[PDB]
């Protein structure tokens, strides 16, 4: 039902059929998808966009990651120094591109960040990516 | 056995989905060439539910025997129907 | 193409990850042995066994399928830069990027076998046989 708990259900709500997410200002921020051994996360690296987009609010700086074939994403969890942040989806565009966007606040002087996430396929074999290092080309600060 | 007989089933199934998927536009590939293409599809088919399958020495082998003969059932139809296309 | 079998072109390569280079190089070399025809010499080119050019290659074609993985849902724009390379034009016959995508196929499968199942074989099938197309739609 969550962005966390499961993306495959999450983008059943046709309300985020092709909503706006794109409003305001943003700035373009590149990043790595790393694994436990410091080697890259391939998987992660093919499904999300880089750079990703890191729109401004008046209190922090909301990182947007745009995720494709959501359609077998399942659990994607973002830590923030170990602690579990409020990822949410605020669009989702259909098949056959089938790209999923959510976005979750980041505090100032942030850049390293856990992702603890799966991938399913219809009822199938779950694959679980137990840790996965998203660090960005700089340290995200947002705007007064 | 059971194990092994609903396996071949499913195996049987999965190659049926690999020949209905293929597309034969130019620029095609010749009678002689697609002869291996298909071996090699059959041996992998073979290389794979030879992990799955389970029992005995012999029962495994009765398996995989059935499955090579099985697959070549569907393998002889569809390099018959690419020579008549392939000579139009 | 589907989101399976997208999912599944992510996994497979992503396995493979740092040996695509040599899986590139060895897919080239086995299209040889199985398709003779295929084996052709040309003045500017190294087609020995251990050359320093048929490993170039492999990791030419591996950043070429990284790419076009990458971009996998819009594969043809990814790939029109390289459709248009001219060595490929003069020397590569149309036939044989179906025969070295078939080979790629056996070599990943070859290299590794527990992650290989036939769902996620026939997703590279799929997937490698429209990049033969996109590459030879040129000539
Ligand atoms: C579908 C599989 C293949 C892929 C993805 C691929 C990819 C590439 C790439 C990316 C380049 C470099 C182009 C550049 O400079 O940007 C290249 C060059 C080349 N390829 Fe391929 N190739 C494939 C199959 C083949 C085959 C079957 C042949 C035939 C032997 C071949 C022969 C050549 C030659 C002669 C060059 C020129 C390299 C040089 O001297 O600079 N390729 N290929």
């Amino acid at each position: 039902h969550m962005a966390d708990e499961s993306l495959k259900d999450a983008i059943k709500d046709p309300a985020l059929e092709n909503k706006e997410h794109d409003i305001g200002p943003r700035e373009q921020v590149n990043f790595q998808l790393l694994d436990k051994n410091n080697e890259t996360q391939y998987y992660h690296f093919f499904s999300i966009k880089d750079p990703a987009d890191v729109y401004y609010t008046k209190k922090k700086a909301e990182v947007e990651l745009d995720i494709n074939t959501a359609s077998t994403w399942k659990k994607f969890e973002v830590y923030e120094n170990n602690q579990k942040l409020p990822v949410r989806l605020v669009s989702y565009s259909p098949v056959p591109e089938d790209h999923a966007y959510i976005r979750f606040p980041v505090s100032d002087g942030t850049q390293e960040l856990k992702i603890v996430s799966s991938t399913q396929i219809d009822d199938g074999e779950e694959t679980n990516y137990d840790y996965t290092k998203l660090v960005f080309a700089k340290p995200i600060y947002n705007d007064p | 056995l059971k194990a092994n007989k609903d396996l071949i089933s499913a195996g049987l199934k999965e190659f049926s989905v690999l020949l209905n998927q293929q597309v034969f536009n130019d620029p095609l590939v010749s009678e002689e060439d697609m002869v291996t293409v298909v071996e090699d599809w059959m041996n992998f088919y073979i290389n794979y539910y030879r992990q799955q399958v389970t029992g005995e020495p012999q029962e495994r082998d009765k398996a995989l025997q059935e499955l090579r003969q099985e697959l070549n059932t569907l393998a002889n139809p569809f390099l018959a129907k690419y020579r008549d296309f392939l000579k139009s | 193409l589907s989101p399976a079998d997208k999912t599944n072109v992510k996994a497979a390569w992503g396995k493979v990850g740092a040996h695509a280079g040599e899986y590139g190089a060895e897919a080239l070399e086995r299209m040889f042995l199985s398709f003779p025809t295929t084996k052709t010499y040309f003045p500017h080119f190294d087609l020995s066994h251990g050359s320093a050019q048929v490993k170039g290659h492999g990791k030419k074609v591996a950043d070429a399928l990284t790419n076009a993985v990458a971009h996998v849902d819009d594969m043809p724009n990814a790939l029109s830069a390289l459709s248009d390379l001219h060595a490929h034009k003069l020397r590569v016959d149309p036939v044989n990027f179906k025969l070295l995508s078939h080979c790629l196929l056996v070599t990943l499968a070859a290299h590794l076998p527990a992650e290989f199942t036939p769902a996620v074989h026939a997703s590279l099938d799929k997937f490698l046989a429209s990049v033969s197309t996109v590459l030879t739609s040129k000539y």
